[PDB]
RNA sequence: UCCAAGGUGAACAGCCUCUGGCAUGUUGGAACAAUGUAGGUAAGGGAAGUCGGCAAGCCGGAUCCGUAACUUCGGGAUAA
RNA sequence: GCAGCCGACUUAGAACUGGUGCGGACCAGGGGAAUCCG
RNA sequence: AUCUAAUUAGUGACGCGCAUGAAUGGAUGAACGAGAUUCCCACUGUCCCUACCUACUAUCCAGCGAAACCACAGCCAAGG
RNA sequence: AUAGCGACGUCGCUUUUUGAUCCUUCGAUGUCGGCUCUUCCUAUCAUUGUGAAGCAGAAUUCACCAAGCGUUGGAUUGUUCACCCACUAAUAGGGAACGUGAGCUGGGUUUAGACCGUCGUGAGACAGGUUAGUUUUACCCUACUGAUGAUGUGUUGUUGCCAUGGUAAUCCUGCUCAGUACGAGAGGAACCGCAGGUUCAGACAUUUGGUGUAUGUGCUUGGCUGAGGAGCCAAUGGGGCGAAGCUACCAUCUGUGGGAUUAUGACUGAACGCCUCUAAGUCAGAAUCCCGCCCAGGCGGAACGAUACGGCAGCGCCGA
RNA sequence: CUGGGUCGGGGUUUCGUACGUAGCAGAGCAGCUGCUGCGAUCUAUUGAAAGUCAGCCCUCGACACAAGGGUUUGU
């Protein structure tokens, strides 16, 4: 297995599950759910989204 | 006049009487031929759909792309606590067919055995074999049984052991155990007979009836749908949407001078709850059963050794609309018939099979026990509450 | 020495996807599925590293008004790979092949899918990109 | 045929409310099968369906730009 | 030409701000190129 | 000839016109048309290929309750 | 002459063409097509097994057993027919009241409104063209699909057998064989394996997608409860995300073995001293047939369990 | 001394960070001589609040309930 990490929501992605996006100029990414998959694809920034890991990290929260 | 266009016809007619199953516990109609070659063992068993999930293997067959590469698929949890051997049938040829010959049951029955003899156990006073039961202690129901054994191993020629499953064990709210008769397939009916005669009021688990990366067969009774429509019973073609009296029909019926509705013909009726056997479902794993091993308990019974975890079979938050599987279980590939907690009858396969699919090793190295009650996202709850951190609750 | 796995298919007859080389052509009108028999009022499907017929509905003039086999490279169907990731593009478009198999045009723009690229040797040459 | 409130809003439009009125339009209860009648939503494709884009769907108010062929010179025009 | 006191709805411009959402319900023209006939 | 991959369709020409033709009006033509046709863009469950959801039914029950129709009636094959 | 054809003749079969007739129906059998759906025929296009070529291979012809399984997607036309584009393995032909309108549609024919051409003095006519033109009823009987139940075994229950019915799988590609056999060359096979796919069938929901009134949780328009908070109304107010459950070649899983034999090729072997697959006897033999696997389970049976109080009582077996 | 049922508690999961309070955070504006008011929004408490079987999983916490009722059946 390759474990890897969500491109929006930063999560843990497991072989099951998730969906993979290719755009039209390379720059696969990849996505945990249809939440995660709506909002890359609307273009809302993760920073500004409360329970996604890049907006905890910004806002140095937990540790 | 005839078609212009040609189709194939919708639907099989070796399914036809499409009808609510009699039963609802799977049949075994036809067991494996005997040989006396072989030794003594069993050839079905019981079990009870608990759900799905995945799971992540090496694949091992030169000539694909999956060839020395990894692949997910779709594996049933099939919960099979050990059975309990509870009596012995045997059965005789005759030119009008295979008649049963004698029955004997074991001295101890249990209360969960005995709920399949009534209809309501409440009001009852579970009378049951309380007088076949007095056959055992005396010398004159010992030397009454004694010879009928001989007899039986004397005139006939299939034997079958009737045993029953153990519900006190699953998260159900039924208690009223199944039984069935498994024959018996071995040597010379002497032994086999006398194989079983001990095997009397004992446990059988599975692990001694089938083993892994075997290709056994599913018999069991599809879930129901009730009344359906022809276009949902029969997958006909949807009629356009200028259609008067409904579309979701089917046009013509049959011709004028054949003068009736031929049985050939899709009509609307029962959909689902139907007898069905599929045949060449593949074991990944017979499991383990919760244990107590000096004090503490062992759980990882989905640990693989390319995991080295500590999580067992069960997802986050238990299956859904079944509960927590603690018995040994058995892990078949793909889907199998039924609804949850709805009983499975595991029948050794019929056919001798000599391919590559079949002969096929097995060798898991990733078992997912994500949650089901929604979309899962963490394995266990340990390495949930290391990704979480504390929460406000404590 | 493997045929590709069956996946997803979503590109029936009547579908224009753009097409990405350089013969100057912009469309490609999918006009049947090569290798399907089908049956009564069922459209023949294409997926990812199909043969099709195609007519260049926009582009040079001499590609007009003629039928060229072409090959599908992008789908935005979700397709499951037997890994188990379901991989979906951007865009649907595909390339001008003869049918021996080598592209007409010379360079392919954006990515190729990985079932296009092990069917196709020779289009996989030019693929800048991979799946 | 006469009388005609407040808010939104161009509006005596639609929606909500006050004065006044009414008890769901000649019956109720329990279920939520098929098929209907009336509403909706659908991945990818986008008329390949059909005699025929029938039906449904797209657009839609206002402000600021821009507006062709043709013309009976007025229009076309809320062109696009 | 100024000072004081009252006032009715408009129009334009700017800053800040929201997960790009803003005629948010309601109301509310699909468009273009041509042929026949009147 | 054009339109399409493909056109008994459409448009533009050709005219020997079975049987066109000048107030039994000929030709054209802006604006308009719940008029008849063809193509293109956009849009869509028309379709590939179906699925799910809601309301009223249908369903069962309490009460209340008709009508059409009816020689006698109602399982088929072949024969005459 | 007869691989393949076949003149001049001549004998037949079929009722999927048209005729001929007028037997039934005029107190009415709804009169073209298309859509949908089932079954049947073989005069076999493809696939299985064969035999013959002017069959070297490839390709292609002719013939036999054979209808098990397939026989497509579109432009033009109301079309049936026809033609073309593309795929395919093949795009074979037909019947069932020219199957199928209380199944649909109504484009065409075929009312009443109109227009034109030809004909007529005229009203009017035209298997000439054009445009608009209400498609009613099932709750009865049967058939069919499912659902209770009845029928005997003393009453009930559990486990079972199978008489009978139904029946299901199909085709293709790639690799290897092999650039090999064959052939001067160009070209160019086959079996056995291996990997897949098409059509069909039966399931199923881990995953992806669809639905969403858990009316679950945010957002938001207009109004309303004095305001905040909390909410409500707008026939589901609108719009994001969405549990469960249903659900899609739009996800995933599975799809089987024998027997007697057909065509044909043979063995031994007479009739007919030799010869002969046939006369007696024997062998191989297939998408066919039958059964198995699979679905249902008979006014059809089997084995086994328990068999009606403690105030009454009912029962079972025995007392030749 | 066992049983389910209701409620409660955990688990899972959906959405996305509640009311109140505090902030020298806030485009700015008004009043009083730096202070006080209006102010969409922002930050902290706050992965917070809310829902979560009705057909999800576990409980051994609380509560009451459960030795019933009716009609039949004989070799
Ligand atoms: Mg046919
Ligand atoms: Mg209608
Ligand atoms: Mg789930
Ligand atoms: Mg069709
Ligand atoms: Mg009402
Ligand atoms: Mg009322
Ligand atoms: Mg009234
Ligand atoms: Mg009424
Ligand atoms: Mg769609
Ligand atoms: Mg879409
Ligand atoms: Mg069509
Ligand atoms: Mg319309
Ligand atoms: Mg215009
Ligand atoms: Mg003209
Ligand atoms: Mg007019
Ligand atoms: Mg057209
Ligand atoms: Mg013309
Ligand atoms: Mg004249
Ligand atoms: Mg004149
Ligand atoms: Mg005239
Ligand atoms: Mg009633
Ligand atoms: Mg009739
Ligand atoms: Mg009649
Ligand atoms: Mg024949
Ligand atoms: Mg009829
Ligand atoms: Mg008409
Ligand atoms: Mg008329
Ligand atoms: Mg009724
Ligand atoms: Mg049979
Ligand atoms: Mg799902
Ligand atoms: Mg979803
Ligand atoms: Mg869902
Ligand atoms: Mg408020
Ligand atoms: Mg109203
Ligand atoms: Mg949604
Ligand atoms: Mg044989
Ligand atoms: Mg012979
Ligand atoms: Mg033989």
């Amino acid at each position: 297995m390759k474990v890897e990490l969500c491109s929006f929501s930063g999560y843990k992605i497991y072989p099951g599950h998730g969906r993979r996006y290719a755009r039209t100029d390379g720059k696969v990414f990849q996505f945990l759910n249809a939440k995660c998959e709506s909002a890359f694809l609307s273009k809302r920034n993760p920073r500004q989204i409360n329970w996604t890991v890049l907006y905890r990290r910004k806002h140095k929260k937990g540790q | 006049s005839h078609r212009k266009f040609s189709a194939p016809r919708h639907g099989s007619l070796g399914f036809l009487p499409r009808k609510r199953s009699s039963r609802h516990r799977g049949k075994v109609k036809s067991f494996p031929k005997d040989d006396p070659s072989k030794p003594v063992h069993l050839t079905a068993f019981l079990g009870y759909k608990a759900g799905m999930t995945h799971i992540v293997r090496e694949v091992d067959r030169p000539g694909s792309k999956v060839n020395k590469k990894e692949v997910v698929e779709a594996v049933t949890i099939v919960e099979t606590p050990p059975m309990v051997v509870v009596g012995i049938v045997g059965y005789v040829e005759t030119p009008r067919g295979l008649r049963t010959f004698k029955t004997v049951f074991a001295e101890h029955i249990s209360d969960e055995c005995k709920r399949r003899f009534y209809k309501n156990w409440h009001k009852s006073k579970k009378k049951a074999f309380t007088k076949y039961c007095k056959k055992w202690q005396d010398d004159a129901g010992k030397r009454q049984l004694d010879k009928d054994f001989s007899s039986m191993k004397k005139y006939c020629q299939v034997i079958r052991v009737l045993a029953h499953t153990q519900m006190r064990l699953l998260p159900l709210r039924q208690k009223k155990a199944h039984l069935m008769e498994i024959q018996v397939n071995g040597g010379t009916v002497a032994e086999k007979l006398d194989w079983a005669r001990e095997r009397l009021e004992q446990q059988v688990p599975v692990s001694q009836v089938f083993g892994q990366d075997e290709m056994i067969d599913v018999i069991g009774v599809t879930k129901g749908k009730g009344y359906k429509g022809v276009t949902s019973r029969w997958h006909t073609k949807k009629l356009p949407r200028k259609t008067h009296r409904g579309l979701r029909k089917v046009a013509c019926i049959g011709a004028w001078h054949p003068a009736r509705v031929a049985f050939s013909v899709a009509r609307a009726g029962q959909k689902g709850y139907h007898h069905r056997t599929e045949i060449n479902k593949k074991i990944y794993k017979i499991g383990q059963g919760y244990l107590i091993k000096d004090g503490k308990l062992i759980k990882n019974n989905a640990s693989t050794d390319y995991d080295l975890s500590d999580k067992s079979i069960n997802p986050l938050g238990g299956f859904v609309h079944y509960g927590e599987v603690t018995n040994d279980f058995v892990m078949l590939k793909g889907c199998v018939v039924g609804t949850k907690k709805r009983v499975l009858t595991l029948r050794k396969s019929l056919l001798v099979q000599t391919k590559r699919r079949a002969l096929e090793k097995i060798d898991l190295k990733f078992i997912d026990t994500t949650s089901k009650f929604g979309h899962g996202r963490f394995q266990t709850v340990e390495e949930k509450k290391a990704f979480m951190g504390p929460l406000k609750k404590d | 020495s493997g045929a590709k796995f069956r996946i997803s298919l979503g590109l029936p007859v009547g579908a224009v996807i753009n097409c990405a080389d350089n013969t100057g052509a912009k469309n490609l009108y999918i006009i049947s599925v090569k290798g399907i028999k089908g049956r009564l009022n069922r459209l023949p499907a294409a997926g990812v590293g199909d043969m099709v017929m195609a007519t260049v509905k926009k582009g040079k003039p001499e590609l007009r008004k003629k039928v060229h086999p072409a090959v599908v490279i992008r789908q935005r169907k979700s397709y499951r790979r037997k890994d188990g990731v379901f991989l979906y593009f951007e865009d649907n478009a595909g390339v001008i092949v003869n049918n021996k198999g080598e592209m007409k045009g010379s360079a392919i723009t954006g990515p190729v899918a990985k079932e296009c690229a092990d069917l196709w040797p020779r289009i996989a040459s030019n693929a800048g990109s991979i799946a």
